[PDB]
RNA sequence: GGGGACGGGUGAAACAGGAUGAUCCCGCCGAGACCGCCGGCCGCGCAGGCGCCUGCCAAGACCGCCUCUGUCAAUCAAGGGCGAAGGCCGGGGGCUAGAAGGCGAUCAGACACCACCGUAUUCCCGGCCGUAAACGGUGCCGCCCCGCGGCCGGCGCGCGCGUCCCGCCGGCCGCCCAGGGAAACCGGGAGGCUCCGGGCUCUGGGGGGAGUAUGGCCGCAAGGCUGAAACUUGAAGGCAUUGACGGAGGGGUACCACCAGACGUGGAGUCUGCGGCUCAAUCUGACUCAACGCGCGCACCUCACCAGGCCCGGACGCGCGGAGGACCGACAGCCGGGCGCGCUUUCGCGAUCGCGCGGGUGGUGGUGCAUGGCCGCUCCCAGCCCGUGGCGCGAGCCGUCUGCUCCAUUGCGACAACGAGCGAGACCCCGGCCGCGGGCGCCGCGGGACGGCCCGCGGCAGCGGGAGGACGGCGGGGCGAUAGCAGGUCUGUGAUGCCCUCAGACGCCCUGGGCCGCACGCGCGCUACACUGGCGGGGCCAGCCGGCGCCCGCCAGGACGCGCGGAGCCCCCGCCGUGGCCGGGACCGCGGGCUGGAACGCCCCCGCGCACCAGGAAUGUCUUGUAGGCGCCCGCCCCCACCGCG
């Protein structure tokens, strides 16, 4: 399911880089 | 006559059709033209070109077929020109299959 | 394209339909889509059924049938050929053939 | 057994439309005797020929009855 | 409680379980889910959704109506509520499955599929979340719109009258004439639309980047809702049509399939080819069917390979050289297997020419994946097309058919097809039989057989049976479609493109050797394992098509002649007598011959008498003059067949 598992993909990129964000508040 | 033409660097197609009329002018029921080689190209195709019936199978092949090999050697490689006229009728044998029927 | 009208499932009327399994894959499979077909045959073969009649002491009794309603998921049924991939014309018949 | 073929089978039936009363209807010979006239139907080889006549006995014999 | 060895699990398994007695059977008991079969072209709900049994509560659509009101309406940003599953939060609960986790098997590796154990979850109550292929991928209200059905809930009509019949209204649906559409299709619309305008909202504007960035709002979170750009790119996509594939469904068919049988191979010795191994070289192609007694006999040649050694036989054309001297020859001795090859020598020899440059001719050298040609194979099959019409906007399909018949796309039958063709068949070759004409010799032409007839069963094509007849239902072969395929061949050719090696040669000759070398594994064979046989004599006998005499020799053969001739199996009688024996002839020690220039090749003769007592998993070929058994001829060849073709 390639598009759902992009959909994944982005999701863990996204929460990823909210993370980074967080750090510098 | 096909490998004089094929050396006059006619496109093969014009030149199969050609030799094909002038056995349809000669009232053959057909004639079948294969060119093989290579045509312009380093991989060979053979180029059939045939008009009318021309038939392959049993004795009659050997009297009502005529068949013609000519290994013309073109620059690139050799191609093969092989010419068949089928006259159905000669003033001796007969198709033994066609039934006139009156 | 769409294959069929039908959408491969019976729904008409309905949102959902209750999941049944297949009976050999396991796999839920809406109540309309399942192949469905009733069977009904005797307790023991009819090779058998000889001589279990001749065998019974009782002085009436016949070998009792067994009834059960097999459902088959798509892929169990094609693979099982309890149904066929029909032509474009025939996949309309509907009525029970051979 | 013996399946005919369209040549041995067209054939019997031009003969039949043609001709009525000289072909009989269980009479090889005779069937194989008009079917050998010659121009009125030429079909070369006896083989092909006595096949043609075979055929032709057997439409012959359909139509008497009907 | 009983009773006794395994049980699970799977594609096969394996990790778990079982004398602590499992599984299995019964008697019970606990807990938590779940509502079977009935159960649907059933129904209801605003959707998501909805199925135990009872009782209760509030609603809802439909229908019927001479009830009330009198436009109170349609769609809708903003705004409210609801919303599968999974998830989250605070409690309850915890059977079953079971994301994670762990595990046994896999496989190159799987951590995956499959087996097993299992946490969250599943389930309840109170909140969140706000998403789904949340679908009819089809917003809502309204209008006319063509028949034929089914179901469903009301209502009415007919009739004696039954869950009957015909309608009406509302819902769910099937098929569909028009109509529409790029078709698929939709026709209770996707119709009434380029002839384009009943009303209202929502959304899209080539493919990506990207549902990303950022801001906002919302959520406990997960995330939702809103939402770009820079930048990149010639297509992405829809639906149809031919093919090509499928580890898809059907039908069909064939002893290169099976059935029923046969005779085998694989087990032994050898023969030959193949790999490997070994070499100076073991020249090479060919590796499933469709490589492997295959490229029709390797002492020499062949011969392509190795160890050596000659030789120009380098043509034509130009610049120079040379005729009293271009070019090569040679006795004798040495050297060298040998050669005037070189060497010593000093004689010949006569422009057939040398040298420089060009420019050749030849090469079983390479590349068959550059090719012609020719074979193999799909194909010990049955497809391949066309003219005119019909249906499509077309690519096109129909014809050429999911039925029957056949050996067969061979025909019938049905049928927008109707006729033709090619392939199949017919034809050609041989055979059996009859006649004619001829006859150094059986060898020229004609008939005859057609599923004809008969009986069944069939519209039919034909499907069994019966005779009559040399002959019976495709006799035994040749020929072979449309397409093909990186099948095989440049090493068959004065077939060939390209690299062309080209003179201390890959040319062309001569000698010597290899191609046959052998720890081994395989393919086609042969001979065996005997008493249906071996061993002795006695008959007799062929066909493709065919010579012998005489003398000497055990033989094998030789000399000298002439013009001409023929198997085995089998049979008949003895013998051996179950013994690896007289079964079997492998290996090896003498010899005697043959053919050649030369054995290493073959034959013969006297020893010598290996394995093998019927062959494991498997694998082959076969339907009447058949398999098998038995010999004979030819092919290639100096000699020689365990081979091939007959």
């Amino acid at each position: 399911m390639r598009a759902k598992w992009a959909k994944k993909r982005m999701r863990k990129l996204k929460r990823k880089r909210r993370h980074m964000k967080a750090r510098s508040k | 006559n096909l490998r004089a033409k094929l050396e006059e660097a006619m496109p093969i197609r014009r030149a199969a059709y050609s030799i094909i009329r002038t056995a349809m002018r000669a009232g053959a029921a057909g004639c079948e033209v294969i060119v093989a080689g290579k045509l312009r190209a380093q991989r060979a195709r053979a180029n059939k070109f045939k008009e009318g019936c021309l038939i392959s199978t049993g004795h009659p092949k050997r009297i009502f077929l005529a068949e013609a090999t000519r290994h013309i050697k073109m620059r690139q490689g050799v191609i093969g020109v092989k010419v068949r006229i089928y006259n159905p009728n000669i003033r001796g044998a007969v198709m033994p299959d066609k039934i006139e029927i009156g | 394209p769409v294959k069929r009208r039908n959408n491969g499932r019976s729904k008409y009327n309905c949102g959902h339909t209750n999941i049944v399994r297949c009976q050999n894959c396991h796999r839920c499979v809406p109540k309309d889509k399942v192949i469905k077909r009733f069977t009904i045959r005797n307790i023991v073969d009819n090779t058998i059924a000889d001589d279990v009649l001749n065998a019974c002491v009782i002085q009436g009794f016949a070998i009792p049938k067994l009834y059960n309603k097999v459902q088959y998921c798509v892929s169990c049924s094609i693979h099982n050929h309890i149904v066929r991939v029909r032509s474009r014309e025939d996949r309309k018949i509907r009525t029970p053939p051979k | 057994g013996k399946v005919r073929t369209k040549t041995i089978k067209r054939a019997a039936r031009k003969i039949v439309e043609n001709n009525y009363e000289s072909l009989k209807p269980k009479d090889f010979q005779n069937n194989k005797a008009i079917c050998s006239k010659r121009n009125v139907a030429i079909i070369p080889s006896k083989r092909l020929r006595n096949k043609v006549a075979g055929y032709v006995t057997t439409l012959m014999n359909r139509v008497v009855k009907g």
